[PDB]
């Protein structure tokens, strides 16, 4: 889950995904079309009363 | 007779001393092979190697020799 | 029709197969393709009723 934003990470040809610090996934690879799409979780915060 | 018939394109792209790296390793019953084709003894600094090519064989290597012509 | 190895030299990877029949040694005394008394074929055929 999250929102899906054009990248600008130079992928070499032979990678087609990307980790972050905790080892989750950040880049991904579209299948179709050959280009490369940030992850971002959705906006949050907490809340106080 | 063959198994294994991929088309790539030549190995010596440059046309400098075209210094060719070349890894091969046996894992599990699975050929794994590493290239790059940095230009420049052997020298300093540090060149990764892509694994781009991968021509799998799969059976047993103790022993190789490199083919001439 | 159907055949199993009993005598190897030692164990197998994982994944590999193995297709040369050759005379087992288990001693000292040489086979050269003899079946001798301490030479074994390795293949026994399943016996299926």
């Amino acid at each position: 889950t999250g929102v899906l934003t054009e990248s600008n990470k130079k992928f070499l040809p032979f990678q087609q995904f990307g980790r972050d610090i905790a080892d989750t996934t950040d880049a991904v690879r579209d299948p179709q079309t050959l280009e490369i799409l940030d992850i971002t979780p959705c906006s949050f915060g907490g809340v106080s009363v | 007779n063959c198994t294994f018939e991929y088309v790539s394109q030549p190995f010596l792209m440059d046309l400098f001393k075209n210094l060719r790296e070349f890894v091969f390793k046996n894992i599990d019953g699975y050929f794994k092979i590493y290239s790059k084709h940095t230009p420049i003894d052997l020298p300093q600094g540090f060149s990764a190697l892509e694994p781009l090519v991968d021509l799998p064989i799969g059976i047993n290597i103790t022993r190789f020799q490199t083919l001439l012509a | 029709n159907y055949l199993y190895r009993l005598f190897r030299k030692s164990k197998l990877k994982p994944f590999e197969r193995d297709i040369s029949t050759e005379i087992y040694q288990a001693g000292n005394r040489p086979c050269n393709g003899v079946a001798g008394p301490n030479c074994y074929s390795p293949l026994q055929s399943y016996g299926f009723r």
